[PDB]
């Protein structure tokens, strides 16, 4: 798929035996059974992150591996000095800003999100922005439905996909 | 293909010990070499990954070093649960292939076998065989020799034995050997002995029984 | 609180086929990846094949190209290893295990088989028929200690339980690996020691059972006369 690139971190380790890492090359089935059961967005070291990191804005954007001061690096953020600088996909107009990505055991992690209660690509607690990985980070949103939506955040016109409950 | 090898294939040694144990890959494979424990009778167990990392639950008094060709196991201080045979494996995206196995059982003090003989049943020479056991019971170390005599005629090729796994208990080892007669020919004899060789005894030890008595 | 579950035990003549099947339950996905490692009496882990957690296609010890197919049904969270032209080496117990990505390098993820592996299957391959076995005294003789036991002679196939006065002797019991006799039959003894002073009086039972031909022995070891 589209994550299989060098400037994605690929700290991987299934320690729990879930079977996430599998879900990231063959798309599987989620075991429904068990889906029921303000943070700022700055820099995480790319040693905790395992697969694609996507931004939004609500518009989403993919944040590549660099060091620390911004330059893009190849070695799939298995070195020391890799990081992802969320905060450089913000724009500069603009209140609305959250990123998601998978940590290195499993766990979907989330910082920013709406305005405001709700985080990372959630628009409203029913919503979320559609994206390429939303099933591997959000599996339990399986069988929500796409609706296409239009937002405005500090005047500009966002044209996206919301998956909602 | 790609062969491992471990050395040693089998291990004494006591609780508390120090235990090192080795594998050899027959070329370069990296990093990519597991171990696995397994008990008698029952699925084995991932220990070790990446030749160095435990696996979640693993005591820590485990561990692996190694790379390229040469991989060791290391138990810094054996505890009773670490008695059993432990295989490296190399993985690829293509195969699975596994050591040899090494076995560590409990070193204890070295205990003679007690030796007895049974003579076939009444029964079973009614249906044309006859079948004699000898057993040794309760010793140590595992090796022991046992000899069938038939009127002083050695008894080649027609035995089988096996021997129980080392006792959680105490420690020790029992061995049972079947000869295999026709009932004719146990009928045609009288003198039935099992000689028995073992470490704890300073000379053999004999048991016999007499046709009939 | 995954768990992994085989089919039972199965018994074919040589050049047959066999077909067993592991099923995954508790998961948190429901399908994984499922590999296959056998182990002959006696012997070491021999890996088999399984489904590639990768490409989810077979993936084989080339040893067994061309009478090895893996097949996995996806609705049952259940796989499948298929073994044709059966010989009597494959005789052993087939574990089956999660092949589970567990971390990568480089770009690069490496599986492992992960716990927990399903309880085994028994596959015996042999031109020998289902039959019960005989049981025969193993009966008493010095000393303060006394040996006694049972015989249990010729059947097939494996397994066999043994045990003394309905469960109520268990120490001392020894109950020894079978061996297979030149007939293609199985036998193997069970022993206890017990104090020499119980002879004339307790009585000792050695219970046989035989589930592959519904066969149930109890047979009490007295002193010959
Ligand atoms: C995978 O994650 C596990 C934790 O879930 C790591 O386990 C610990 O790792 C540290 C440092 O390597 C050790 O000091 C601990 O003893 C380990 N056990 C504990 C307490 O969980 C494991 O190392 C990680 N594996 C890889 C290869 O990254
Ligand atoms: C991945 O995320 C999980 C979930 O947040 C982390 O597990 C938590 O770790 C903290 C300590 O840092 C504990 O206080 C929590 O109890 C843990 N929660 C759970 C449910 O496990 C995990 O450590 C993270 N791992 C990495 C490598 O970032
Ligand atoms: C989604 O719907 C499908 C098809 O009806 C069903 O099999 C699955 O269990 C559902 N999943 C969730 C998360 O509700
Ligand atoms: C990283 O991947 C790109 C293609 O996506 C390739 O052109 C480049 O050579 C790679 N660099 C390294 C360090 O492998
Ligand atoms: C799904 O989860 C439920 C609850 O743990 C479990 O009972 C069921 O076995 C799981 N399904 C599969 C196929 O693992």
């Amino acid at each position: 798929g589209s994550w299989h690139i060098n400037r994605t971190a690929l700290n991987c380790n299934d320690s729990l035996h879930t079977g996430f890492l599998a879900a990231l090359f063959y798309t599987h089935k989620f075991n429904a059974s068990g889906c029921p059961e303000p943070r700022q967005c700055g820099t995480i070291p790319a040693s905790q992150v395992c697969g694609p990191v996507y931004c939004f804005t609500p518009s989403p954007v993919v944040v590549g591996t660099t060091d620390r001061f911004g330059a893009p690096t190849y070695t799939w953020g298995e070195n020391e000095t890799d990081v992802l600088i969320l905060n450089n996909t913000r724009p500069p107009q603009g209140n609305w800003f959250g990123c998601t990505w998978m940590n290195s055991t499993g766990f979907t992690k989330t910082c920013g999100g709406p305005p405001c209660c709700g985080s990372g690509p959630w628009l409203t607690p029913r919503c979320l922005v559609d994206y390429p990985y939303r099933l591997w980070h959000y599996p339990c949103t399986v069988n929500f439905t796409i609706f296409k939506v239009r937002m405005y955040v500090g005047g500009v016109e966002h044209r996206l996909n919301a998956a909602c409950n | 293909d790609i062969v491992m090898t471990q050395s040693p294939s089998t291990l004494s040694a006591s609780v508390g010990d120090r235990v090192t144990i080795s594998c050899r890959a027959s070329q370069s494979i990296s990093s990519w070499l597991a171990w696995y424990q397994q008990k008698p009778g029952r699925a084995p167990k991932l220990l070790i990954y990446k030749a160095s990392s435990l696996e979640t639950g693993v005591p820590s008094r485990f561990s692996g070093s190694g790379s390229g060709t040469e991989f060791t196991l290391t138990i810094s201080s054996l505890q009773p649960d670490d008695f059993a045979t432990y295989y490296c494996q190399h993985y690829n995206t293509y195969l699975f292939t596994f050591g040899p196995g090494t076995k560590v059982d409990l070193k204890r003090t070295v205990a003679a076998p007690s030796v007895f003989i049974f003579p076939p049943s009444d029964e079973q020479l009614k249906s044309g065989t006859a079948s004699v056991v000898c057993l040794l019971n309760n010793f140590y170390p595992r090796e022991a020799k046992v000899q069938w005599k038939v009127d002083n005629a050695l008894q080649s090729g027609n035995s089988q034995e096996s021997v129980t796994e080392q006792d959680s208990k105490d420690s020790t080892y029992s061995l049972s050997s079947t000869l295999t007669l026709s009932k004719a020919d146990y009928e045609k004899h009288k003198v039935y002995a099992c000689e028995v060789t073992h470490q704890g005894l300073s000379s053999p030890v004999t048991k016999s029984f007499n046709r009939g008595e | 609180q995954v768990q992994l579950v085989q089919s039972g035990a199965e018994v074919k003549k040589p050049g047959s086929s066999v077909k067993v099947s592991c099923t995954t339950s508790g998961g948190t996905y429901i399908n994984y990846a499922i590999s296959w490692v056998r182990q002959a009496p006696g012997q070491g882990l021999e890996w088999v094949g399984g489904m590639s957690p990768i490409s989810n296609t077979p993936k084989y010890a080339q040893k067994f190209q061309g009478r090895v197919t893996i097949t996995a049904d996806e609705s049952t969270s259940t796989t499948y290893m298929e073994l044709s032209s059966l010989r009597p080496e494959d005789t052993a117990v087939y574990y089956c295990a999660r092949d589970l990505l567990k971390y990568c390098g480089g770009g690069n993820c490496h599986s492992l088989l992960v716990d927990p592996w399903g309880q085994g299957t028994l596959v015996t391959v042999s031109s020998a028929s289902t039959k019960g076995p005989s049981v025969f005294p193993l009966a008493p003789s010095s000393g303060g200690t006394a040996a006694l036991g049972c015989l249990v002679k010729d059947y097939f196939p494996e397994p066999v339980t043994v045990s003394w006065n309905s469960g109520a002797l268990t120490s001392g019991v020894h109950t020894f690996p079978a061996v297979l006799q030149s007939s293609g039959l199985y036998s193997l003894s069970s022993v206890v020691t017990v104090p020499s002073s119980s002879l004339g009086t307790q009585t000792y039972i050695c219970n046989v059972n035989h589930k592959p031909s519904n066969t149930k022995v109890d047979k009490r070891v007295e002193p010959k006369s």
